[PDB]
């Protein structure tokens, strides 16, 4: 995995093992994710191809 | 994730939090 | 690209336990989701998962009893409903992401899902 958003960048030689979803509007999202509402993390592809 | 060991008497403390490491004294 | 295609919806009576499995197109690269349209709502979250992962997220009202799952052979999402309380009846989209913008990439033509008191 890997993030895509976060709070702010992250001091150096720290961890962040934080799950709650990144306000990218104003718009409340209430621990419920949606339009503007943005999930951090992401996984990757690793094929062979 | 960790583990470690170790009024007549005062305990003073300093405590930091620099480069991303916790220091005591 | 890649598409998703919705089946199974079809109307179920109280307490019953439809199985929502909607088939996808190339799935791996993305995380899918599932949204429901109230009858006079728009779509609010209920069940999303990570390729192989147990990133888990879902909302208060359907807590404690839903479930999401992704088999990773067929290419096909399974969500279970388990006694579906009636007020709860929807409409359910499957929804995947590449790089999420504004929402999710792509929409599937989704399904109609119903309880009978």
């Amino acid at each position: 995995l890997y993030r895509l958003f976060r709070k702010s960048n992250l001091k150096p030689f720290e961890r962040d093992i934080s799950t709650e979803i990144y306000q990218a509007g104003s718009t409340p999202c209430n621990g419920v994710e949606g339009f503007n509402c943005y999930f951090p993390l992401q996984s990757y592809g690793f094929q062979p191809t | 994730t960790f583990e470690y060991v170790s009024f007549k008497n005062l305990r003073e403390f300093v405590f930091k939090n620099i480069d991303g490491y916790f220091k005591i004294y | 690209q890649v598409q998703l295609v919705e089946s199974g919806g079809g109307l179920v009576q109280a307490g019953g336990s439809l199985r929502l499995s909607c088939a996808v197109s190339g799935l791996g690269a993305h995380r899918v989701g599932w949204f429901r349209r109230a009858p006079g709502k728009e779509r609010e979250f209920v069940a999303a998962i990570g390729a192989n992962g147990g990133n888990t997220n879902y909302l208060d009202s359907v807590k404690g009893r839903f479930t999401i799952s992704r088999d990773n052979a067929k290419n096909t999402i399974y969500l279970q409903m388990n006694s579906l309380k009636p007020q709860d009846t929807a409409v359910y989209y499957c929804a995947a992401r590449d790089i999420e913008t504004a929402e999710y990439t792509y929409w599937g033509q989704g399904t109609q899902v119903t309880v009978s008191s």
